[PDB]
């Protein structure tokens, strides 16, 4: 508990420590802003984009030219700005199913990573999943996913089957280690001495398939216990 | 500076090195950047450190730590 | 078959209106600078694609590298793990799919892919390699070395089988395992239509292609679609306003290609989510899904390339 | 009931904060075997 604690504690200073020195790594969240604004600019620059007319406004085209000579070209103004507008705003769907599908994830997200902890192996976050902790953003979200990365692997020594008087044993839960003069169980995952008892042990075939492998006895849990 | 012919054209202004170099700056056709500190290097995109697992069929190597990771999603 | 990229094409404004005639940009100038925003838009398609490629193809840590022997003890793979015996080093399934799958031009680019067909060939390989060597931890870092025998004990164990119906009973499913493969590669390389959703796009693509091809003679009201047939029967005066009317008529046309281009282009990045999904879940261990990654109590995949996609060997 | 069977033995009893001393009896004893 105490030392998991703690090294959570260093992992919230990463946290802080990346946060502080990556101050633009919102760049995923802030570009969409951009586009919007970009799109935005977009349209206010098609505010001065003539669309084949004399000019692009509609003031100086009515001041001009008195309207018996510019109803039509004032009707092509109207046209041209709407098509314009029917552009953007088809961007802006698509942007919109965009961030839709987006967040329907976040939902979800939030979901298997927040409301609960996501079996999927690369969704809540890189690899193997712990938690996931959300924050509020000028228009989306994020998401501290909090994730499990092994280290420091070195070889110990493991059985495939134990011939106990010809039977054919395979290990429950865990594998055999030696760690000097002494051998013991522990996990398949992780290294830690158990409690050897027959309960790590199962009996499904015989030795005589692989020639050679070792004899091996299974002490009775309560032959000690008759003595 | 030196020319550099690659899949994807010419590159020119890019001193064309061979060495093997994480990427940065992907340029294309499979080549990226690096600076060399002075001059900016071209090279075949290195893939990576060809981790050559080892196979085993009755010894382990059990990983006796790990980190609890953070990442920003 | 999963469509991950499309053809990162690309459209020169001044090379798809005439070549190089000043009445061209002095027109486009005139009536704006659409083709700049335009082709922001297709420049950031084509980097989604290219990051498509690259959460699809390369969510591992570091390029796992297969000892080219695919020998793990009374295994062998070479039908699954490419062979260097090749010019190129692809496996044999991947080589049958890009043969069996048929793929400048006149003002439309098509930018290369960043990540070459040899080099996410080398990411389906290593990427093999860790899900068969090192097993489902692959994409969390370092690609742990453990016993196969103890993998597939595990395995079974995940389908509730035991450890005695593989070491003595191996041999049963992996021989099925693989005559399956072959009756798999049996029907890539006589059925082209096993792979339809791989080359519609590509179809797709083209016939958008051929759209924006087609339109180019649409005429939109005046005589003569080419420019240059106007600016020579025509005189200059008129011809200039007459160009002008075409201007505005081609860019309708590049804008709505261009919408269905990012439309399709969004299909594609579901697509690739799902891409992504698949590539996590149905390749670092036994997933869960049970129509996700194929019909059934899913054990794995196993991915192969595409001249625009992948393939997933459920 | 907290027996041999359903609980596990991984360290000893200073690495838990605060902790309590009780009984818990082994399931093997009243079989007498």
């Amino acid at each position: 508990q105490k030392l998991i604690a703690n090294q959570f504690n260093s992992a919230i200073g990463k946290i802080q420590d990346s946060l502080s020195s990556t101050a633009s790594a919102l760049g995923k969240l802030q570009d969409v802003v951009n586009h919007n604004a970009q799109a935005l600019n977009t349209l206010v620059k098609q505010l001065s984009s003539k669309f084949g007319a004399i000019s692009s406004v509609l003031n100086d085209i009515f001041s001009r030219l008195d309207p018996p000579e510019a109803e039509v070209q004032i009707d092509r103004l109207i046209t041209g700005r709407l098509q314009s507008l029917q552009t953007y705003v088809t961007q802006q769907l698509i942007r919109a199913a965009e961030i839709r599908a987006s967040a329907n994830l976040a939902a979800t997200k939030m979901s298997e990573c927040v409301l609960g902890q996501s079996k999927r192996v690369d969704f809540c976050g890189k690899g193997y999943h712990l938690m996931s902790f959300p924050q509020s953003a000028p228009h989306g979200v994020v998401f501290l996913h909090v994730t499990y990365v092994p280290a420091q692997e070195k070889n110990f020594t493991t059985a495939p089957a134990i011939c106990h008087d010809g039977k054919a044993h395979f290990p429950r839960e865990g594998v055999f280690v030696s760690n000097g003069t002494h051998w013991f169980v522990t996990q398949r995952n992780f290294y830690e001495p158990q409690i050897i008892t027959t309960d790590n042990t199962f009996v499904s075939g015989n030795c005589d398939v692989v020639i050679g492998i070792v004899n091996n006895t299974v002490y009775d849990p309560l032959q000690p216990e008759l003595d | 500076s030196n020319v550099f012919q690659t899949r994807a054209g010419c590159l020119i202004g890019a001193e064309y090195v061979n060495n093997s170099y994480e990427c940065d700056i992907p340029i294309g056709a499979g080549i990226c950047a690096s600076y060399q500190t002075q001059s900016i290097i071209a090279y075949t995109m290195s893939l990576g450190a060809e981790n050559s697992v080892a196979y085993s069929n009755n010894s382990i190597a059990i990983p006796t730590n790990f980190t609890i990771s953070v990442t920003t999603e | 078959i999963l469509p991950v990229s499309m053809t990162k094409t690309s459209v020169d404004c001044t090379m798809y209106i005439c070549g190089d005639s000043t009445e061209c940009s002095n027109l486009l100038l005139q009536y704006g600078s659409f083709c700049t925003q335009l082709k922001r838009a297709l420049t950031g398609i084509a980097v989604e694609q290219d990051k498509n490629t690259q959460e699809v193809f390369a969510q591992v840590k570091q390029i796992y590298k297969t000892p080219p022997i695919k020998y793990f003890g009374g295994f062998n793979f070479s039908q699954i793990l490419p062979d260097p015996s090749k010019p190129s080093k692809r496996s044999f399934i991947e080589d049958l799919l890009f043969n069996k799958v048929t793929l400048k031009f006149k003002g439309l680019t098509v930018l290369p892919p960043l990540l070459t067909d040899e080099m996410i060939a080398q990411y389906t390989s290593a990427l093999l390699a860790g899900t068969i060597t090192s097993g489902w931890t692959f994409g969390a870092g370092a690609a742990l070395q453990i016993p196969f025998a103890m993998q597939m004990a595990y395995r079974f164990n995940g389908i509730g089988v035991t450890q005695n119906v593989l070491y003595e009973n191996q041999k049963l499913i992996a021989n099925q395992f693989n005559s399956a493969i072959g009756k798999i590669q049996d029907s890539l390389s006589s059925t082209a239509s096993a792979l339809g959703k791989l080359q519609d796009v590509v179809n797709h693509n083209a016939q958008a292609l051929n759209t924006l091809v087609k339109q180019l003679s649409s005429k939109f009201g005046a005589i003569s679609s080419v420019l240059n047939d106007i600016f020579s029967r025509l005189d200059p005066p008129e011809a200039e306003v007459q160009i002008d009317r075409l201007i505005t008529g081609r860019l309708q046309s590049l804008q709505t290609y261009v919408t269905q281009q990012l439309i399709r282009a969004a299909e594609i990045r579901a697509s690739a989510n799902l891409a992504a999904t698949k590539m996590s879940e149905c390749v670092l261990g036994q997933s869960k899904r049970v129509d996700f990654c194929g019909k059934g109590y899913h054990l794995m995949s196993f991915p192969q390339s595409a001249p625009h996609g992948v393939v997933f060997l459920h």
